[PDB]
């Protein structure tokens, strides 16, 4: 199985 | 209550450019990804048998938190972070015998930002052969902890200390340990 | 000497599992030095600002529905997986502790001593020690060290008993983990 990672969006300009 | 947390945890570090990703169950590291080599490190080798990570995800991760830091340090108006001093132990990891295999851990807790530089002494003398340690641990107060190894075998004839420098102490610290 | 003010920035995403995965709370949070800006907790359902810093931060990602969805099913397609992907070595590990007894200082009997119970290397942290003497569980005089996470999957502990040993007297230290049906017991005689 594999490991699932959450994705960092990217913050106000 | 609670049973257990896992925590995905990364961190981008200015000016030195330093960054972790890092996954921790119940404060146990499960695995980290190398920067260097871009591959996933997991902390027991048996670990990787039962699963997988791709180590390219954490990096394109870290490419958005560096740009995050970058953002939010001009937002704050460049307010720099305040050093906190690490607190220092050194225990064995099980009842020292004579003349035993054994391993001396220094607990490196409660402080940041996450870069020090810490050494084995013997008897004063930098030691390296089987040393281990590792990555940067998180914290719920956001601070960091930290763990340095060193096999060893007990004797009435020698010292040790774990030297550690950080930005939040004065002058390196030393934490003795001997065989009583 | 280096001197240059630091900036950090720390992201982490806590998956917070109660009886089993029955219950799940993902809690994603931005920290820029010591201070965390901003959050998405599965119990709110949206981002928030903690501090003044993050406010354009949650009102951006709360303006993006396609983010706050993803977000809002992380519970099930990240922290739910992931729990079953490490469960057999994580949840289900078990490292039965190795128990050691002896007295704190080698002193002739009749005078205070220190009784130590070591406990290793064992793995999960739930663990419960007791001693005894003669039998009889002694509450009185019991100095721990709490519980020591080594860093490598294993913790330890020190249990000591503060004694006036006198011959004839047989102490006993009980330990339980899950990883033995039974508790484990190891005997030291005055």
């Amino acid at each position: 199985a594999a490991y699932s990672d959450q994705a960092t969006p990217l913050l106000l300009s | 209550k609670e049973e257990h947390v896992i925590i995905q945890a990364e961190f981008y570090l200015n000016p030195d450019q330093s960054g972790e990703f890092m996954f921790d169950f119940d404060g146990d590291e499960i695995f980290h990804v190398d920067m260097a080599k871009k591959e996933t490190v997991w902390r027991l080798e048996e670990f990787g048998r039962f699963a997988s990570f791709e180590a390219q995800g954490a990096l394109a991760n870290i490419a958005v938190d560096k740009a995050n830091l970058e953002i939010m340090t001009k937002r704050s108006n460049y307010t720099p972070i305040t050093n906190v001093p690490p607190e220092v132990t050194v225990l064995t990891n099980s009842p020292v015998e004579l003349r035993e295999p054994n391993v001396l851990i220094c607990f490196i807790d409660k402080f940041t930002p996450p870069v020090v530089n810490v050494t084995w002494l013997r008897n004063g003398k930098p030691v390296t052969t089987g040393v281990s340690e590792t990555v940067f641990l998180p914290r719920e107060d956001h601070l960091f902890r930290k763990f340095h190894y060193l096999p060893f075998l007990p004797s009435t004839e020698d010292v040790y200390d774990c030297r550690v420098e950080h930005w939040g102490l004065d002058e390196p610290l030393l934490k003795h340990w001997e065989f009583d | 000497g280096d001197t240059r003010p630091r900036f950090l920035w720390q992201l982490k995403f806590e998956c917070h599992f109660f009886n089993g995965t029955e219950r799940v709370r993902l809690l994603e949070r931005c920290i820029y030095n010591q201070e965390e800006s901003v959050r998405f907790d599965s119990d709110v359902g949206e981002y928030r600002a903690v501090t003044e810093l993050g406010r354009p931060d949650a009102e951006y990602w709360n303006s993006q529905k396609d983010l706050l969805e993803q977000r809002r099913a992380a519970v099930d397609t990240y922290c739910r997986h992931n729990y079953g992907v490490g469960e057999s070595f994580t949840v289900q590990r078990r490292v039965e502790p190795k128990v050691t007894v002896y007295p704190s200082k080698t002193q002739p009997l009749q005078h205070h001593n220190l009784l130590v119970c070591s406990v290793s290397g064992f793995y999960p942290g739930s663990i419960e020690v007791r001693w005894f003497r003669n039998g009889q569980e002694e509450k009185a005089g019991v100095v721990s060290t709490g519980l020591i996470q080594n860093g490598d999957w294993t913790f330890q502990t020190l249990v000591m008993l503060e004694t006036v040993p006198r011959s004839g007297e047989v102490y006993t230290c009980q330990v339980e983990h899950p990883s033995v049906t039974s508790p484990l017991t190891v005997e030291w005689r005055a």
